[PDB]
């Protein structure tokens, strides 16, 4: 059925229909344009008029211009053959290959499948990075954000996990869904080349959204990615790892339209709905019904202006089972990966460690390293206050332990450390401390493992 | 058009509805598609409805019907082990209609009854469910079922020759359940966590805010309390869920155990989810549905804990509804109405003398999540003004691996004097004096650390080094508790005071030894210290033996001089 | 003493951070009320 | 005369009358309700329609619902028998006793009686608290706010003054009017029990407004209280002390409706009318005609977010004759009452001190203690800057004086200090200072009193 | 200028006073005009303006809140009255910002007109230094005059 | 203002083949200040080579807005059509801004930072753009604007 | 981009230039696009936005700027032109913060996009060290490339 534009303000276009109003979320097509111009219905204003949001620029639109209703929203061409392909934010080919041949056509908002089980995340995902696997173990069904800032190699870490991740002896097949949002052409070419050269592409679906792609396509990108993950996990029984970079860039686009939508802004200029849109993405993770598959998320949250209290990164913390926070200060000291050992946590860590999972001494070692590193970092302050020579012998050992933790445990020369390898390094560095100062390791573990 | 209406327009999230002439302001209405909405605006020619879900499932001309309720809940056998959502319904009914429950008569025909009176008992789940005469119903029991098995819908009794009573009852979540009196804060809600029970006590029927930035451990305090607090029932409103915090609890908690019995914790819990796909309306009503269910259990004579994940997200859902209704935005664009409402919620907390005597209580623990560290509006600001207790998880305390990460300088509770006599009479005569002394220790440490931050620690006298030594033992050996340890996960009242006296006795001995020129370095490496450090892990009184072990050891230090 | 000015300097800039930027989410909110009305 | 609702938005209800419009401030009654529902006329919109504010919830109202005009505003059932009773914000019994038997029925806005004289506040009110009576004397007819913040015992101070206050040999009888606004059920039960147990209730009228009571009832609470005070003072010749807690909570309710009333918001989201509504309350105090009675106010002003510059507490300062400002920092140092000795002032203090009132040296002692305490507090900063040992001998004495002032003068072990007792403590602590450093005490007083 | 009085009257109060002040200086008297205060006069004026639906600006004050205030202070001065003789009106205006902010209305616009400012300092007062006038923050352009 | 007046009295273009002139514009000044500026120009004989525009505090706000434009137009005329090196002294730009800001509200604009007009920089640009060498290179327009810090 | 020119023209200037730049690279030329500067372009854009009554944010800049500025720098790159052949547009943009603050607009948003930053250091300049490029604060993400 056809309508006519009655108003245009930037990305928001009002459209009046004489017969049949298009329901909210339907994709409408503007007639008379050189390139396809989609309008997504957002509201019914009354008087047979709907309010819409454009997926591309509205320059050149005229009042009275014709619009047709496509009869549906936008959607995912779901198939196991999604694996091995590189697509846009909307799921259109970027690899010069043919469009996906759908087995099913799924809505992308999260309503399709109702895949999740009411069971806790569990079992190991081997990332191949020691600072994750050993100390902050990623578990199947968890949401474990990478917490970073501008200039830091968060995308290098994300790409490395995509290449390396596996689910060590699982009866279930493993897949990666890698989604990038608002990236440069150079970054897109790099990601493509990396997936193709390494053969990581064979077990991955890749969605790439460019900075100059429509803002609406960026908003849809994480939804295409999560729908593909849920399909592979639920209908094919796979353990799927979803990597989303960068959530902050997603937020910049969603924020960009909130103004055009007529809302009163909230703190820092953000959309008032920041937390209930973001919840639609972090809610989508966990074990799926049947317990053969699962959806795990590793979202990247860069601090705008390096501020971890900015509403975007701050609201993301609740959606995670493991957080890895990167710090510019640490990066500037040459410590890579630039992980803040006193701000990286495992919310669901206790569910993926111990006898029959990693090793019985894992919690004790993790607790002792965290405590000793935190004390050692504070002592760097005390050294500055009093001088190195005025530090006690005991404090000097903790000071030195912080350097050892950074040099040997945090730093990896790119290298896939088993949890056994990571615990061994942990025990080796712990030897620097007086045995009498290991308050957080029971004597049973000291005798058996020290 | 009195009981039903038809959609005039929809878009911009408000549905305008023709008709519904008898709808109440704030009533739930039902769209043909199955979505629910709340009547927000009553106008001369329409009703404006907030939609609790996606409005594309609503079209002009669609039929709308009243529910007659602001909202309601079912309150009877079948609540335990159950998992619901914002408006109670399996994660649809509420209470199984097929499940048979063993009803035990606790009243004879001819007895005179009043609302709150116990007429029967049902071992639905050990717990023993207590069947009560619904509030506002009294008279004479003219008919009563014998000891047998029955479904919920069945009638177990008649009063005043015809009101019929069942095993369950309904109640508006928005209306706080009646009670005779809200007793003054007198009995502590024994948490088992030393820092809380000692320094920042919560009273049974107290309102104590949990506030701090995202990822500081707010929810975890709540979850440990439920696993170990002295409330029989827990009402968890696991709001502000996102990304997968829904599925994180969906199939997880169904496995979490009750440390007290070794059975599922859900067997004494009621879950109320508040996901992002849910309308602002439902999440707004979730605290009222929960509090009503909470008040229902306290009416039986149970002490229940109401844990509210969180009110920051509830105020954001309410601001969305208000702005859609075009109510004037104020500070941070929040409606003016919020402060009185939020206060009204926390006012429904308290330990009461239920209808027909007996005592019960609802203790509230609310999570605070400011937009981001700002700790202003909504959540924090208004909440910290109501609540009597605040446990400040401190991210810096956490990074430093000091657990629980509760800041002993920024946290507060008033109920201290209100509950001191319970402790003095039932646990220890020196409870109040001991916690005041420990707090003065921590207070002194805070002042000392501020100065040391300036002039360094080299000038510190032995007396000041001793205070830091003991202050540190209080933080590490007492304040910090391991929620993951099978033993230290819960710390009985008897164990809390015994550990306190070991620490305070070590303090007195420490200050006494220094006064006699004993090197602090000699005390710092005293053998008993390592045992005091692992005392929280001992499940036997072997802990009070440490007092004598401490004294003799100091004597061995008085010997060597 | 250049310890004073040092870490205590971090002091003035988390302080200053806190609000010429916070004081601004605000001159502009109120605009926003009848700026939006 | 009867009208019909034409519009409902939260607390604001529009009502059309075919005959006789109700004047602004009239109380209207909604027909067809289980519990009484009052609508207070706020404006005449034109077209025979008035705009009103509800005193209770509007859920269940329908367009066309009937409304009657009561012919007057809300009113006070005035009688000497108001003494000994506990009432709601609207003057309805809360003590299970019968409704008041009015001698007169008075409007509550402040128009009734025209009671005030054009004479200055004067003569002593003994609160029984040394930090008020000795250093910041409360005078009959004055408005002396308690300036506090969340977490501080401002209500304990308010309740203690209510129990203890008197007008020492006055030919006139003394009464207290205690009004609480937006308090919890627990707080209401506590206040009731306190008045009943102590026998303070015998000479007091108590109005209690709960947090869940209608917002309009909270707005009316201080007006019921002030009208009762003016009646007792003017028609019965009494010295009446009015205690209002908390003005900030009153303001939160008034602010809450300003939005529903259609106003453009002012700074911090407040009503644009903040200062001219607040003026209607602070204007109501002073000596009454005849000079047998008087109305004195002790309003509690809690700092929202501890900010004394917030428009509410900041506009209240002008309405007072004595201010007692409480500080969280001081409370956290264990100094109670947590009064900031350099921010508490007696605007009318000089009118209640000296020979024939307190003692001739009172002003000099007050000036010297204030000066020495302020210097001592600044020196706490200087100690932090330079170190304790680098402080001069003279500065060390002032540093120590600040501790002595806090330990001995501010701190009272609950205890009714006479002005003689308070001046004695003042002189005792002053001895810590060099006599040569007592710049603000004339030599005549040093010789006679030191 | 009490609170029960319309915003209109308080608005006109400075003009009624200044006119009476100018009247006495016309006789050849030196008169002092003390204005308690203009912050409250600008709040009364903002109430009238908002009721008239004039567009709110900074702190919701009408745009015509600077030219008017200036016009008031301009009527101050020592003159050669009609028929010779000298007289004068000296104005001392109180400044009461919404709360320490010391921005709009009162302060900001006023401190830009007035030639003299005597800053009572609460810290100088607490220290018992009277008059509590801050000799570092106060200023006069009349020293050389 | 003492500095501005002193430059007006003293400025010259030392051996230039071109004649020199001053344009002195004052905005929102008191009657006392206006009388002082007048007396100064007349007594010193600085007035012989100057055009002076005086806008009083109580003059219409629109007249204040036009003041710098009258002054710059006179300067450009003398410089371009008469080949003069002209020095323009404008006090105080902050007072000009207080008047322009005063009307922005009455004009219906949403305010920008600190309550100012959203157009602050593109109106101010219409004044600072008007300076430099003039065509022919016999004359030029130079500006010395006074910018007082509000609240310092 | 002079001051007498409308904010509109200066706003469009980078787009007119980049298009001309892309035109020459299409021929198979390597072109350099030097943008004096984007701080002034964002001020011209903020003027247009505020006049359009768009909601001011940080430093009163409109929300829309970050995506736009990024979109500009995205048009940079070495390509395989239509009909084969290689060409390129290299962009060098000047950064001029309001004054040393080095925050918004210019710097902040730019330093997040650009892969290279050459920090002229006034202290290096005063010391007569030329070029005055700080070898400690400058960076290039192309070293390995």
């Amino acid at each position: 059925e056809y309508t006519g534009i009655t108003y245009i303000s930037g990305p928001l276009l009002f459209v009046e229909n004489a017969k049949d109003l298009a329901y909210g979320a339907i994709v409408d097509i503007k007639d008379g344009t050189g390139r396809v111009r989609g309008g997504q219905v957002i509201e019914v204003s009354e008087e047979y008029a709907v309010i819409q949001v454009f997926e591309e620029t509205t320059g050149l639109d005229l009042a009275t211009t014709s619009v047709s209703l496509v009869e549906d929203v936008a959607r995912l061409g779901v198939s196991k053959e999604m694996l091995g392909r590189r697509f846009n934010g909307i799921g259109k080919p970027i690899d010069g290959l043919p469009p996906i041949t759908p087995e099913k056509r799924l809505p992308i908002t999260g309503l399709p499948l109702n895949p999740v089980a009411r069971r806790k995340p569990e079992q190991f995902i081997q990332t191949g990075i020691s600072t994750i696997d050993v100390m902050n173990t990623l578990v199947r069904g968890q949401k474990l954000p990478i917490f970073s800032g501008s200039g830091l190699p968060a995308n290098e870490i994300a790409a490395q996990i995509a290449r390396q991740a596996t689910v060590r002896p699982k009866e279930e097949p493993f897949a990666v869904v890698f989604a990038a949002m608002g990236i440069t052409q150079r970054e897109l070419s790099y990601f493509i080349q990396e997936f193709e050269r390494t053969g990581a592409l064979s077990r991955s679906v890749l969605f790439l959204n460019k900075a100059d792609d429509p803002t609406i396509e960026r908003i849809l990108t994480p939804r295409m990615a999560l729908t593909v993950a849920e399909y592979l996990a639920f209908e094919h029984d796979y353990h799927v790892l979803v990597i989303l970079t960068d959530m902050t860039n997603y937020c910049e686009a969603l924020r960009e339209i909130g103004a055009a939508r007529e809302e009163i802004p909230g703190r820092r200029g953000y959309p008032g709905y920041m937390y209930t849109d973001l919840a639609t993405i972090y809610e989508r993770a966990g074990v799926v019904e049947g317990k053969k598959g699962s959806v795990t998320q590793i979202p990247i949250l860069s601090m705008p202006d390096d501020d971890r209290t900015h509403p975007i990164p701050d609201l993301t913390g609740y959606i995670t089972e493991g957080q890895i926070q990167l710090s510019r200060e640490l990066h500037r000291k040459g410590i890579y990966p630039p992980i803040d050992p006193l701000p990286s946590l495992s919310r669901l860590m206790n569910n993926g460690v111990g006898k029959g999972k990693t090793r019985e001494d894992h919690k004790q070692v993790s607790d002792q390293l965290y405590s000793a590193y935190a004390n050692g970092v504070d002592i760097r302050k005390l050294v500055a206050i009093i001088g190195e020579d005025a530090l006690t012998e005991n404090d000097r050992r903790y000071l030195q332990f912080a350097d050892a933790f950074e040099r040997f445990f945090i730093n990896q020369g790119q290298q896939n450390r088993s949890i056994e390898e990571s615990l061994q390094i942990a025990w080796a560095l712990l030897s620097m401390l007086p045995q009498g100062e290991l308050k957080r390791i029971s004597k049973d573990h000291i005798g058996k493992y020290y | 058009m009195i009981q039903g209406v038809i959609q005039k327009i929809a878009g911009p999230a408000v549905i305008a509805k023709g008709m519904l002439g008898a709808r109440m302001y704030d009533i739930c209405k039902v769209g043909e598609e199955g979505l629910v909405g709340e009547i927000i605006r009553l106008d001369g020619d329409t009703a404006f409805v907030q939609v609790y879900e996606d409005t594309s499932g609503l079209k002009v001309g669609e039929p709308v019907v009243s529910t007659g309720l602001p909202l309601a809940v079912e309150l009877g056998p079948g609540m335990l082990n159950g998992i619901y959502d914002g408006i109670q319904r399996p994660l649809v009914h509420a209470l199984d209609r097929e499940k048979k429950w063993a009803w035990t008569p606790m009243v004879k025909p001819g007895d005179e009854v009043r609302g709150g009176m116990v007429l029967g008992t049902v071992p639905e789940f050990g717990f023993t469910h207590k069947i009560l005469v619904p509030p506002d119903v009294r008279g004479r029991v003219k008919e009563v079922k014998p000891a047998g098995e029955y479904t919920v819908e069945e009638p177990v009794v008649v009063l005043e020759d015809g009101t019929e009573l069942k095993m369950y009852h309904t109640w508006p979540v928005r209306r706080a359940r009646p009670v005779q009196r809200k007793l003054d804060p007198n009995t502590p809600f024994l948490t088992g966590m030393r820092i809380l029970d000692v320094l920042f006590p919560v009273a049974m029927g107290g309102t104590a805010a949990i506030p701090g930035p995202f990822g500081s451990g707010k929810t975890v305090t709540q979850q440990s309390l439920a696993k170990w607090s002295n409330a029989d029932v827990v009402v968890y409103v696991g709001c502000g869920e996102r990304g997968n915090e829904m599925t994180d609890v969906l199939v997880e908690f169904p496995e979490l155990t009750d440390p007290k019995t070794g059975g599922p914790l859900m067997h004494r819990t009621v879950l109320i989810a508040n996901t992002s796909n849910m309308p602002v309306a439902a999440r707004e009503a979730s605290i009222y549905v929960g509090v009503t269910i909470a008040e229902y259990f306290r009416d039986q004579g149970f002490s229940v804990a109401l844990m509210a994940d969180s009110t920051s997200r509830w105020a954001e859902a309410l601001r969305e509804i208000s702005s859609r209704l075009e109510e004037m935005p104020a500070e941070e664009g929040y409606p003016p109405y919020l402060a009185a409402r939020l206060a009204a919620f926390y006012e429904r907390a308290g330990k009461v003398i239920t209808l027909g005597g007996e005592e019960g209580a609802v203790t509230i623990v609310g999570a605070v999540s400011p937009p981001g560290g700002d700790m202003s509006e909504p959540v924090t600001q208004s909440t910290l003004r109501i609540v009597g207790a605040f446990w400040r998880l401190d991210a810096s305390l956490a990074f430093r691996r000091h657990f629980p990460a509760i800041n002993w300088n920024g946290s507060y509770s008033l109920f201290t004097s209100a509950l001191d006599p319970w402790y003095r009479e039932n646990v220890a005569e020196d409870y109040p004096e001991l916690r005041d002394a420990i707090s003065e220790l921590l207070q002194r440490e805070a002042g000392l650390q501020e100065i040391v931050q300036l002039v360094g620690p080299d000038a510190l006298q032995d007396a000041e080094r001793l205070v830091i030594e003991v202050g540190r033992i209080i933080r590490e050996d007492f304040l910090q508790q391991n929620a993951y340890h099978e033993v230290d996960a819960y710390c009985s009242m008897k164990k809390a005071y015994g550990i306190m006296k070991m620490i305070l006795a070590f303090y007195k001995e420490a200050e006494a030894a220094i006064k006699r020129g004993v090197s602090i370095d000699e005390i710092l490496q005293l053998p008993v210290l390592e045992r005091i450090g692992r005392a929280r892990y001992v499940s036997e009184e072997e802990f009070p033996a440490y007092f004598e072990e401490a004294m003799k050891e100091i004597q061995g230090a008085f010997k060597a001089l | 003493i250049p310890g004073i000015r040092a870490q205590i300097r971090f002091i003035q800039q988390v302080l200053e951070q806190r609000e010429r930027e916070d004081t601004f989410r605000l001159k502009r909110i109120k605009g926003k009320i009848e700026a939006r009305e």
